[PDB]
């Protein structure tokens, strides 16, 4: 399948982030089309679009919007008024490997701004929030400038284009916490609390921000909305599979020549993406890779030609995740990479769980002993059992994400794990440093 | 009229008021599900993950302390489900790895829910040959209460009480990850 | 004392404050009495002790004309101070901690 | 008494000045009112407020915790619980430039570990510590969503892409000695200014932010091979 | 009855009779039930012994006499109905196929929470001829602690009926002389009843004393 620049389309232009450039390419025409439609009509339009969550869950965004309980023509009484609806855009992008949201926001933030306005109109949310991680300050500045431009241009505030719709968009600069990227932890951090996941039910659709109905969407999911409001539904369905239609950003990174963001239809196999990138780092082969971020199970060359869509990744046993596509070649030690990911998870666990907290602590220590040569034959069986005790038992999916690299790496490279038992890591780290 | 829902725990049927938590139903039926963060008088939090049980139709084990009964639910605890027992024992193990070897000197010794539930639902010997987390102990959070953070299982019962029951949230879960620890602000 | 079937041991703990430390760790046995008119020599106490602090020597001669004199306190039960030992009220061995004492890595 | 955490504990507990001067509190109150004005719920402003105080000082202090608690009607305990949870709220005096080498798996094994070791040996400062000059604070950061831009290095959360140990050493030398090299994909400013920006009290219009090579790679390949969208 | 015999109801986790050292664990309710009737295919020779007992006793009499059959830990316990005890005892002793010539004694046990059946008497019977063992269990209420004395059938029950009367107050009516054997005849109360206090004294110590174990805490 070929590359399909849609969001990437405007880039390479001078100052593409400016509202002028965005308008120069049909910018905000989709918003006009939306406001010409009824909110429920917009929700149905997106549902027919088959757009699915780009934040890793893969959930259909249209149904997610439909779950918000608007007063669909029924007014049993004038009081108490229905709780306000909130649209939170998950501009947090902190999953390892995932670097698609940040370039998009930095280059064409008006895509996300228009999508957020359209979505808020769809769910009739009077207020919307862009929760963007604090470690991407350039993206924060770009997004704030874009929101200010939209306010000045009349796309935000009250009576958007005289449509009677009113929306106030707030850019919230979250502090450093990977877990905050998860629903109900995003909301908790928005509420000025510890970014820890909530107990579900109740779900954010009824008990979200400030205990009011809320929708949380990845910036990619929202940004894909304006492209489909124009060009119609059939255009979007023309890309990817029937169960996973549309285009998506793939963040080729790691031991691949010409790494970057490739906008391609869903289902493109890693083989095509590597071919476009020029293949793996010259003089080396593909050892392993993460389709999604570190949260998704590792994959090896055997799956090199599996379509990168939700169905295909599920068939292989992994998850499409955030299309992080982290690539690693022979020079890398799978034990080293998994140890670093486990350290990341231990650093990122909110601590609420016993499984995630304690098990990630233990796994980090075990992997440190493996890499240092203090490992033992029982350490591999431990790693496996501990991961089993973490996976599925933790409170949120971060525990499962922490377990996933360990389980997959063991399954694919028990040989390398055993080899580490001899005297520690045999691989020379300098071999993988891009000759830096 | 209160609505009675009915469900089978293990293989015994029971009727309980709608909205009842699985842990409460098991208590009424006489099944002892291990639990740390659950408290009948506190709003459930599902933190420790100790009360996991297998429920038909659910891929994951469900924290019985957060699961509301349903009119046809089928529940099998560690007494009648190898998966539930394995999950609970793994959680207990992960709970004990960082715990201090303080039972002889711990005040809670002999009356410690962790000791009793490790005996009833824990493995007999450790696999944790690694290094344990450590904190300075015991630090004083008030003139009356000493806090030994190493023994803390981060069940949040102290904090959840000081927030819900008494409106005095002067203690809260500080820090993040393995470093998370109940604490007062600075000196207040 | 917990394991004694005859309630022949009375023990009370106290904190090992830095100014006056008697044992490693944060607790020591401030008051320790054995009522040898209730002791049955079963040996469950020494089986119970998690520190080998309590042993049973082969010495047996014991008798008195007074009931009270056979309630042996900490002073009578403590082993004699041998060569290389210092007075109990002193800080732990340099560069050592409770775990070192229990693992046996302590020397005079 | 000696309540609370011991001062020497890991992840230094919030410490420092106990209270702000009257003028500082007045300016902070103005800024905090401005911040709180933009949220439906007052407590929702806690994270920005924590940034705001972290701009007044170089790091979170009991004075800042108390200010936020008073502003939002929370107890100092709740504010401390929120503050200690997030990594960007540094708990020690932070230099004018927070140099964070991304040492996550990808950026790490692709050079990041080498970059961090080189900076530790060059500055002498260990991760999390600050230079004696007080201008550079070395730290190691998790993935910063710049993976395609390998060995990324953040300077006050401004990107420096495709760094190398020599390049990173030159960057830190420039920061320490004065003239800072421009970020590859951002606009550099002092730590206090970035903290104020995170609170949303800084002008968003800033220079830099060009897409860069990696972000364009896909589009450039599409141009070369003429790949495009299917069109309506 | 047919359900297992609940002898005590313990509330709260950790086997704590009191309110609980830690809040929130006191809501568990677990009845302590001694095993109920065993399904008919009794193991070993128990099945044969019960078949013979039901053959010698009429179906009506067998139903009236045998309240329960419990095969626990490969041991057979016939919960015999009171009043009928002498008849079944005679049948067991005299019948050639049963022939339990050796009654080993009478043991009293008290179940203060077992309504209407607080007092139990256990008759361990052995047949040397067939090399078989069984137990008979006879329940009497605390308010009517009378039981038929087996003195005519098993003279050895004397000094066992007397001992169990002394320690529980079970009145084995028909016994030649049901006088106290262990306690002084002037003694008040029946020591082995659960309500009867242990009667210890505090153990003295320099500056302190340890109350008897019954007064102190326990987690049974
Ligand atoms: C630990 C964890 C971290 C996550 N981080 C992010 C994130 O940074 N950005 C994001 O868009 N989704 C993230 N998610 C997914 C969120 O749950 C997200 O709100 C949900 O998948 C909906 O995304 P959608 O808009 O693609 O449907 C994370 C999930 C977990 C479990
Ligand atoms: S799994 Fe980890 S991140 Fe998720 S709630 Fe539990 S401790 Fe927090
Ligand atoms: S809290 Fe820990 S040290 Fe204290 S008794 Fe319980 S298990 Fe032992
Ligand atoms: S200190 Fe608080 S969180 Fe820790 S175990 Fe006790 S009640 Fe639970
Ligand atoms: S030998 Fe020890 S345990 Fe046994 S009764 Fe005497 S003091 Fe108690
Ligand atoms: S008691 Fe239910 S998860 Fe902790
Ligand atoms: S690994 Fe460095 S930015 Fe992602
Ligand atoms: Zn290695």
């Amino acid at each position: 399948t070929p590359l399909t620049p849609v969001l990437s389309r405007f880039w390479d232009e001078p100052e593409p982030w400016t509202l002028e450039t965005y308008r120069r390419h049909d910018g905000y025409q989709g918003l006009q089309r939306a406001l010409s439609m009824g909110p429920d009509d917009v929700i149905a339009f997106v549902k027919d679009s088959g757009l699915r969550g780009r934040g890793g869950a893969g959930f259909p965004t249209g149904t997610k919007w439909s779950f918000i309980p608007q007063e669909r023509g029924d007014q049993p009484a004038g009081g108490p008024a229905a709780k306000p609806h909130y649209l939170v855009i998950n501009a947090d992008e902190s999953e390892p490997g995932t670097c698609k949201d940040i370039p998009l926001l930095l280059t064409t933030p008006h895509f996300l701004v228009e999508g957020a306005i359209i979505a808020a109109y769809a769910i009739r949310a009077r207020h919307a929030f862009i929760y963007v991680r604090g470690e991407v300050l350039p993206v924060l500045r770009r997004l704030q400038a874009a929101v200010a431009e939209a306010y000045a241009a009349g796309y935000l505030g009250t009576d958007i284009m005289g449509s009677g719709f009113d929306l106030d968009l707030i850019v919230h600069a979250g502090a450093g916490a990977y877990i905050c990227g998860e629903e109900t932890a995003l909301l908790d951090s928005l509420e000025g609390r510890r970014g820890q996941p909530r107990l579900r039910p109740p779900f954010p659709a009824v008990a979200g921000l400030y205990a009011c109905p809320t929708v949380v969407n990845n910036v990619e999911s929202i940004a894909s909305v304006p492209p489909i409001m124009v060009n119609g539904v059939d255009w979007f369905r023309s890309m990817g599979s029937e169960k996973s239609p549309g285009f998506t950003l793939y963040s080729l990174s790691g031991h691949v020549t010409r790494p970057g963001q490739y906008e391609a239809p869903l289902g493109i196999t890693l083989r095509e993406l590597l071919e476009y990138a020029g293949g793996v780092r010259a003089g080396h082969q593909l050892k392993f890779w993460t389709p999604g971020g570190s949260s998704t199970p590792l994959l090896t060359a055997e799956h090199l030609d599996v379509p990168l869509d939700y169905e295909g990744m599920a068939s292989v046993g992994s998850m499409l995740g955030t299309k992080a596509l982290q690539i690693f070649d022979e020079t890398t030690c799978v034990v080293r990479a998994v140890r670093r990911w486990t350290q990341f998870y231990a650093h990122e666990s909110c601590g609420k769980c016993t499984p995630c907290r304690e098990g990630t602590y233990w796994l980090a220590q075990i992997y440190a002993r493996l890499e240092n040569g203090a490992g033992t034959e029982a350490d591999i069986d431990k790693l496996l059992d501990i991961s089993d005790n973490i996976f599925g038992k933790s409170f949120c999916a971060l525990g499962d994400g922490a377990a996933s690299p360990i389980m997959s790496s063991i399954k694919h490279f028990r040989d390398e794990y055993v080899a580490h038992l001899d005297g520690g890591c045999p691989f020379d780290p300098h071999a993988s440093t891009l000759m830096a | 009229p209160v609505e009675m829902v009915s469900l089978t725990i293990d293989d015994h049927e029971i009727s309980v008021p709608k909205g009842t938590l699985l842990i409460r139903a098991a208590e009424l039926m006489g099944i002892q599900i291990p639990r740390f963060c659950d408290h009948p008088l506190l709003d459930p939090v599902g933190a420790c993950r100790q009360c996991l049980v297998e429920v038909e139709g659910q891929r994951k084990p469900m924290a019985s302390c957060t699961t509301t009964v349903m009119p046809d639910m089928v529940v099998r605890t560690q007494f009648t489900s190898e998966a539930a027992d394995k999950a609970q024992r793994g959680v207990m193990e992960l709970l004990l790895i960082n715990h201090p070897l303080d039972c002889p000197i711990c005040d809670k010794g002999g009356e410690c829910p962790l000791q009793n539930q490790a005996m009833s639902n824990g493995r007999p010997e450790t696999r944790f040959e690694d290094v344990k987390r450590t904190f300075p102990k015991p630090i004083s959070i008030s003139s009356q209460v000493l806090l030994d953070r190493e023994r803390c299982v981060l069940c949040a019962r102290c904090t959840r009480f000081s927030s819900q029951i008494a409106g005095d949230p002067f203690i809260d879960l500080m820090e993040r990850g393995a470093l998370q620890q109940v604490g007062i602000g600075q000196d207040k | 004392a917990w394991a004694c079937p005859a309630d022949a041991i009375y023990v009370e703990g106290a904190d090992n404050t830095a100014d006056e430390r008697y044992s490693p760790g944060e607790r020591y046995g401030r008051v320790y009495q054995i009522n040898y008119l209730r002791c049955i020599g079963c040996g469950l106490c020494i089986e119970a002790c998690p520190t080998r602090a309590l042993t049973m020597t082969t010495e047996y001669e014991m008798a008195d004309d007074n009931r009270a004199d056979l309630i042996w306190g900490k002073d009578k039960l403590l082993a004699p101070l041998q060569e290389g030992m210092q007075a109990p009220p002193h800080d732990m061995a340099p560069g050592k901690t409770d775990d070192d004492y229990y693992l046996g890595n302590v020397t005079p | 008494l000696e309540l609370g955490q011991r001062p020497d504990e890991a992840g230094p507990p919030i410490s420092g000045p106990a209270t702000y001067p009257d003028d500082v509190t007045e300016s902070l109150r103005a800024d905090a009112e401005q911040i709180i004005a933009r949220y439906p719920d007052a407590r929702s402003a806690l994270l920005p407020l924590l940034h705001l105080v972290q701009a007044q000082d170089g790091y979170l202090t009991p004075a800042g915790i108390g200010f936020c608690a008073a502003q939002l009607g929370l107890t100092e305990a709740e504010v401390t619980a929120v503050a200690t949870f997030y990594s960007m709220y540094r708990r020690t005096p932070t230099g004018d430039y927070l140099v964070g080498v991304c040492t996550n798996t990808l950026c790490a094994i692709m050079g990041g570990d080498a970059i961090l070791e080189a900076l530790e040996d060059h500055l002498g400062v260990h991760p999390g510590q600050t230079t004696p000059d007080g201008r550079v604070t070395l730290e190691h950061v998790e993935c910063n969503a710049a993976c395609d831009y390998a060995p990324v290095v953040m300077v006050n959360w401004e990107f420096y892409d495709n760094q190398t140990p020599s390049s990173a050493r030159d960057l830190v030398d420039g920061l320490r000695s004065g003239s800072p090299p421009p970020p590859t994909r951002g606009s550099l400013c002092t730590f206090r200014e970035t903290a104020r920006t995170l609170a949303g009290l800084t002008d968003p219009n800033a220079p830099g932010g060009a897409p860069g090579a990696a972000t364009l790679a896909g589009l450039r390949l599409a141009r070369e091979r003429g790949m495009t969208a299917p069109t309506p | 009855g047919d359900e297992p015999e609940i002898i005590a109801v313990r509330r709260g986790m950790f086997g704590n009779r009191d309110t609980g050292d830690t809040s929130g664990y006191g809501r568990l309710v677990r009845p302590v039930a001694l095993p109920g009737s065993t399904p008919r295919p009794y193991g070993g020779y128990f099945d044969a012994v019960m078949d013979r007992l039901a053959e010698v006793l009429g179906e009506e009499r067998y139903a009236m006499s045998i309240e329960r059959v419990v095969v626990y830990r490969d041991q057979l316990t016939i919960e015999v109905s009171r009043v009928q005890l002498p008849a079944v005892a005679s049948v067991l002793r005299d019948d050639p196929d049963l022939r339990f010539e050796l009654c080993l004694g009478v043991s009293g046990v008290h179940y203060p929470e077992d309504t209407g059946r607080e007092l139990h008497a256990v008759y361990p019977l052995m047949s040397i001829t067939h090399n078989r063992r069984i137990q008979l269990e006879v329940a009497a209420p605390d308010a009517d602690p009378h039981i038929p004395s087996l003195y005519a059938v098993y003279p050895t029950t004397d000094w066992h009926e007397r001992e169990t009367y002394d320690f529980f107050g079970i009145i084995f009516d028909g016994h030649p002389s049901l006088t106290r054997i262990e306690m002084p005849d002037d003694w008040e109360g029946h020591p082995q009843r659960k309500d009867y206090p242990l009667g210890g004294i505090p153990v003295e110590y320099h500056g302190a004393q340890i109350p008897p174990p019954d007064q102190r805490r326990s987690y049974s």
